[PDB]
């Protein structure tokens, strides 16, 4: 089994700024990692394929970043329908194990 | 467009049965596979398992040893998911996606469209 | 793409001259201006589009037949023309500033659809003399 | 002192054309999912419903379809679009009862979704006029005209065979009651009467209509004959259920529909006396598609324009 | 059986002039009744249906009035070409007798 | 467009038998009914009966107990007529009629086309 | 509903230019406004309707060409142009009034045919001029 | 003294197209039932026949529908149709031989119904030429050219297979004089004498034609071999059915036609003598189609013009 | 036959003004002159034309917006129109010889991007104006 | 000193629109045989392929293709065609990587001949660039962006199930010893070295490719770890056949290719040392296209201008 | 767009035979005949025969007793000429033509494509 | 058996110059008779049938004339790619011989 270990729990900031988040993982994965961002009751949606390689969507707000065994999920800026919590999922092996996810706080 | 939608919220007793419907709009049901996963009050994802529409093959987590068991209905288009035994600790609410392609597999690796979910609460 | 214009034509309907005029050149530019784009099923293609080719040129006919008729008056192409020929009283003696700012278009047509026909031709018939 | 020639105007004129069907088999032209309705402020259209010819070419068109089609068969909502050059108005006013003036005009491109049924007596699965109760004829005056009353509310109607015709009691009294008070409004004094038809075939009698498969003919009699005095009397002569013993023409299926429009005929009583006998009736069966196409008119758009103005 | 009963056999009149034509019946027929137009040599012709409800002739020169057991044929003005035998047929019962007709002259 | 033709006109012995046939163009003579109706030399028409072109159902005048025998040829669209038995007053000229709809009964009771007439003359 | 004015375009193919130039105008102006409308089975109304599609498209494709080269002169949309290019004698030396009452279309055509190109070119070339 | 431009002017020229079939299989456009036929007074145009491009249009299209057919077939009238912007005019003089001028010029939109029959010495089921007899030739100086002779009226063929061949002896002895004196009328002298055909093979030699089924190839020589002297003593050498014994190439069938074309040759007698030798022949099949396509040609509309004026 | 025309436009693009001004009444006139033409497989004959009528009624309808929008200006059909409107110097200071032999059309694009706008909105005010 | 609206510059602009397909099933329009290529002397365009809208609606095209025919499938040429008003650039330079500026551009009204084929690891069947060895990549300092090799001249593959894989050994060498002299041209310095894939599963650890009937996966890691030191070094660790032992996944057949594209991937090492470890990747289907697909560009006609002048 | 394609040149033993195709294209290969003709070095055509390919009936010349067999192949609308028993004065360059029509038989009376032609050289 | 005969077997002349070719026939043929021109290497092709009865070919620099036992074939000016021989070709029965050719030389 491979573990998806995600270095923020909850982290705050303002509207604008720059949040950046890190997930790591025990093996190497190549470039196999996607990114679903979950507001509060609705399920979670795609927002970065394999560090940005999506069809449609992408809105140029998000960016990824990193290869081997660390990545990082970084905003531009922060905006009001931001409130989420996001997660990191693997999909090199048959375990496509989830992170247990990052709740990500805007301060007013 | 292509959407999920799923049966309603339920109310189980423990060491009975659920069964949970997913049906498909907006796209060819028999090219796409279909995976399950629960969100338990709190926070976690953890995948449930997979099946494939057009082929039939099944593959579950290892911890649900048997407890699952998972079909489709071509011509509904409709996938149905049946959990037995449960625990107190089964309480969730369960989304049904679709994994990937059937033939072109070494490229879409993602969850694209998710349905509503169904919360099913186990209590005596 | 273009036939919707001329239901696009009757937006202003109900606004007196005033402001119906100034609003014409606007309204037709951005009218015109509309950019958009088993084997028994596949054959119900053709005859689907069969009809909207049909409404397409019928469209494009009423046009070309309205442009020439403007064509031959003094007014080649313009909305708001200009011509030569004097407006005697008995066509309608009402002055110029109550039926420019209270009188609607239509009640205009109305006042005055038993004259039509003689402006027609006296427009034409002014116009080539004007020529020779 | 000079004319000018304007190309833009929004002028149209009432003239007629041959509209084209839709759908969303002969089959027909796409149905777009939007109105091009654009509420004409400041204006006013004298309509008139009598004098369309929307509903001489609708009539043919059903008559083709059932000739084509021959049992039975499942009618589909048809719009009518009009070619490039023409507009359809409509009117909003809701008390407008078929012809006059009318207020609050809006032009649009196709129709709504009108659907083909014939029926005898009672309209049935018809629109629903809102607000109050509507009374149309074409001239009130005569008797030879049939009255074409058009319903607030509808009223369900269950009919099976094992042969049983079940109404609501209560829901159809009151009914009656506000067609009766509407009626009088309309007729003044002359305490109106509700009667049967006199001595018809088995087939003008009762009350003909379609439904899955077979052609129902049903005895009526047994749900009129009341009255409706002057002042407020109305009082007619058990359970709720009312039920109507009748007959099949060319198992265990049910057909339900509503009750929306009346047909009724006024009886030519020639003495004067107090009262008014009216019988429901039928013969035309244009009545069945001028409930719903009482307030769409055809105009022709007449672009070029003359006016006078200090031009030199 | 419902006998039909034309009030006139033969009438004569000028160009321009409105002529009545009264079709009674021994019973009640509601406003089932028709009228056909003979001119000598050629079929008879329908030209009024249940009072004026036709689909595509009834030319603006006709009329017909008149419910329950009397009913009325109404020329605005006759020209010409109006030279024919008339008769009312009944609609209400099986028995659809016709009218025993009026000829119309036209004098000059 | 819609019109009856008839057959040409017949002198026929006293006791014989007349056939007389009629023709439909311009429309589906399947849903519709054929009505004859004959005029004596004088003044007056009689109507003697109809019949379905569809169900193939009968119905003749009361007075023509059974000298009158009709019947329909679909492929050919023509109705013909048969008159036995044949009186010194059964000179007269035929006309075939369509009478009205087969399902839509209850509004068309009028007989809209008509032939040109057969002029049948029984004399010895 | 357009094309066919080309063919009602030789209808005063006999008369002579004055009677011919007369009537330009409501020849024109009323050829234009002529304002009128198994299975197996059922597919053929495509091939039916694609050439008479066809025929109407290149009717319409000529008339635009035309209008274009009517155009790049000094006449816009007008019928009885006018040009300020001058008629030497070489062209031709007959008198006005012969032409005019005696002389068909056609017989000019081909007494003229020659020299058309120089015509075509000398009046763009002076409109073009003119405008600079 | 200044140009004007003229956009209007009835100004024509004589290009060629590529025109379209058109019918009442590949398969045509319609065919309308009314022609827009207007006399031109005052005008003649200057004609001809041999240079047609529509004959190896419809030679073409004969040659297509016969490899798409392979028996036998059932021949339709066929219209030709011209695109948009040009015309067919029409000659309607009747002594019209093909060539040279005409008068009474008029256009027209579609030709009429043509018949592609195939046959041999005998142009069956063709239009009928009235007033006179007409003769037509390309060079008629030189004896390589096929002479085609249109007849005024027919003379009835009747041939059935138990073979026989029939035909009216006084009717054909009286066309064959009509022809012997026209052709005695274009030829000043030279009496003329006409022989059979000389020493083809069973296929050359005989009347080849075609109806129901199989090809009839029949030996015609017992219907020639006469002669016209110079003034008036055409005088050939029993019944008046005249019976051909002849052969069949791929029953009790009866295939009825119309002799209405002859297509005749001048021997090469070289000598001059005092006679003139014709023998029926053949070869080209484009002659079928010439005999009903030698009024219309083909006409660019050229509707720009200019002319001198006092336009200032 | 009409739409090839726009894809013809293109062939001066490398030319500077000098050489592009001159040649584009040829280029336009010569480019709109272009003169030309089982049973499941005769059903594709109507999905092929479909299509072709398609592209043909598409560049139909884009000359004529694009002629009505010259029209509302004071250039009714002509190619090289003439207009009323100062030029001032603050739109672009660059003399006229060095944008008339050296600076290619797109170039010139490129530098007067930017008030595209402002020119059409007073172009088509002046000529409201000077008519009124 | 007055402006001056010319309609006829030859100006464009860069929009996007929805291509049409094109064939030589949902079937396209005509291809034809010719282009309308007409070089553009003196114009330089700055093109860009990492902001291509063609390759997303040919992804979806292919997408659409699989799903209607769902074994295997023939793949076509698809051509490319804009609608009217549209043009598409083509770049001409040889050594053109893919973005910045090009020279002798040309213009063209549709695409050549593309194949929609889907492989992992080794480009098939792909158009062969001339001249040079191509690497493309979007943003080569990023080692998360797949690296496209654009090789100079093609590689038979031979793969037969009786399973084995055949290729050359020598030219196969020379190949790679060119594509180790490109990256390290590109690369300054430190040495590479190849590896094969490190952990993925039995679909991506091997290479996956299509032909008659079957998928092929095959372990091509014996074709590897090799190394290309700094100055002129590259050495690797029998006979002139390499075979790749393989597995089949959904007889005596054979399917022939070109191995034509290598798809790269930079390990990230992190660490500096004095090497670069490369191994072949995957993920992206779209680079599949992008390699017959880094020349064109759609750009859209503004014939309208405005220019300055003396025209008082 | 029509055309007659032959096979390569061909050097034979004496006595042996030589067997020659002639593929038809642009048109329907069933409607009309195929006829060889063979022009040896020096000057002269000589007329071998023809055959239908529709019928399938064969004419040979009177010289060529037995020695030329002709067959055709309607599936690829191919024709094959078979000649045994060379002789050292067989050396030649054969051509491959339509004859005509099978029914317009009286009009086209030409042979209107030829191939490129096919050299048989004979020798020991 | 019927035979060509071709009154030419080789004839020199300059650009420009009419050459006349006669065939004859020792039996009447009537009018059935073409002509192949064969170039050297290629195969002969027609040039004028049944004296000119062509239905794409024979451009306007060709002629044939007579008939009977005596035809031929009239140049207007010779060109640079007649360089070829001419044989004339009987249609008249099955002996459908050749003629044994003419080669046309051109003088310069
Ligand atoms: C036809 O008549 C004209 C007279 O205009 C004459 O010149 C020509 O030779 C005649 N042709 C034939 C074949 O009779």
């Amino acid at each position: 089994d491979i573990q998806m270990t995600q270095s923020p729990s909850s982290l705050s900031a303002s509207v604008g700024d720059r949040v950046t988040i890190t997930c790591r993982a025990s093996q190497s994965i190549s470039n196999y990692l996607n990114w679903y961002q979950q507001k509060p009751g609705k399920a979670p949606k795609l927002l970065i394929s394999a560090t940005s390689s999506l069809q449609s969507g992408v809105p140029s707000r998000f960016s990824g970043s990193g290869s081997g065994t660390d990545f990082t999920l970084t905003i531009s800026s922060l905006q009001p329908d931001d409130f989420a919590t996001y997660y990191c999922q693997q999909s090199y092996s048959t375990p496509w194990t989830f992170g247990q996810g990052t709740k990500l706080e805007i301060k007013r | 467009q292509v959407q999920l939608v799923q049966s309603g919220a339920e109310v189980k007793k423990p060491g009975a049965s659920v069964k949970v419907s997913c049906k498909a709009s907006g796209y060819t049901f028999t090219s796409y596979d279909i995976t399950w996963v629960r969100q338990a009050p709190g926070q976690g994802l953890e995948w449930m398992g997979w099946i494939s529409a057009y082929n039939g093959d099944t593959n579950y987590a290892q911890r649900l040893q048997g407890r699952v068991t998972m079909t489709t209905d071509t011509s509904t288009s409709t996938a149905y998911m049946e959990l037995r035994s449960l625990r107190s600790d089964d309480t969730a609410v369960y989304y049904c996606a679709r994994a990937k392609h059937t033939v072109l597999v070494t490229a879409m690796r993602w969850f694209d469209p998710w349905g509503q979910g169904t919360l099913v609460t186990v209590s005596s | 793409g273009i036939g919707a214009v001329f239901l696009g034509f009757l937006g202003a309907a109900g606004s007196t001259m005033g402001a119906a005029s100034i609003t014409l050149t606007v309204q037709a530019r951005q009218l015109l201006s509309g950019i958009v784009q088993a084997q028994q099923h596949l054959l119900q293609l053709t005859v689907w589009g069969i009809k909207q080719l049909q409404t397409r040129v019928l469209a494009i006919e009423r046009y070309l037949k309205d442009q020439q008729l403007l064509g031959i008056w003094g007014c080649s192409g313009k909305l708001i023309c200009c011509t030569a020929v004097p407006w005697n009283s008995s066509w309608s003696n009402k002055s110029q500033t109550e039926i420019w700012n209270n009188m609607t278009w239509m009640q205009w047509d109305r006042e005055i659809n038993n004259y039509t026909d003689i402006i027609y031709r006296l427009l034409e018939e002014s116009q080539n003399q004007q020529e020779n | 002192l000079w004319v000018t020639v304007y190309y833009g105007v929004p002028v149209w004129k009432e003239a007629t054309t041959t509209l084209f069907c839709a759908s969303d088999t002969h089959a027909c032209v796409p149905a777009d999912p939007n109105p091009q309705e654009m509420l004409l402020k400041n204006v006013t259209e004298n309509f008139n419903m009598w004098k369309n010819e929307m509903v001489n070419q609708m009539h043919e068109d059903v008559i083709s379809l059932w000739d084509q089609s021959l049992v039975s068969f499942d009618p589909i909502p048809i719009h009518y679009c009009t070619p490039a050059g023409y507009a359809l108005l409509k009117c909003n006013n809701k008390t407008f009862n078929g012809t006059g003036p009318c207020n609050n005009v809006s032009t649009v491109q196709c129709t709504h979704g009108i659907k083909p049924v014939v029926s005898t007596q009672l309209l049935l699965n018809g629109s629903l006029a809102e607000e109050e109760i509507i009374i149309r004829s074409e001239n009130l005056t005569n008797n030879a005209k049939t009255i074409i009353v058009h319903l607030k509310e509808p009223v369900n109607i269950t009919c099976e065979r094992p042969a049983h015709c079940n109404i609501s009691r209560s829901q159809w009294n009151k009914t009656l009651q506000g067609v009766g008070e509407k009626l009088a409004e309309l007729f003044p004094n002359k305490t109106i009467v509700f009667k049967n038809s006199s001595g018809g075939d088995l087939e003008i009698t009762t009350h003909s209509f379609n439904c899955r498969g077979e052609f129902f003919y049903c005895n009526t009699t047994d749900l009129f004959n009341s009255t409706y005095w002057s002042n407020g009397t109305y009082i007619t002569q058990s359970s709720i259920n009312i039920t109507l013993p009748c007959r099949i023409k060319q198992g265990q299926i049910t057909c339900i529909s509503n009750i929306t429009g009346l047909l009724l005929l006024r009886d030519g009583g020639k003495e004067a006396n107090g009262t008014e006998i009216f019988r429901p009736g039928g013969g035309d069966m244009r009545d069945n598609w001028r409930s719903e196409l009482y307030k769409y008119k055809v105009v022709e758009i007449k672009p070029l324009g003359v006016a006078p103005t200090k031009c030199r």
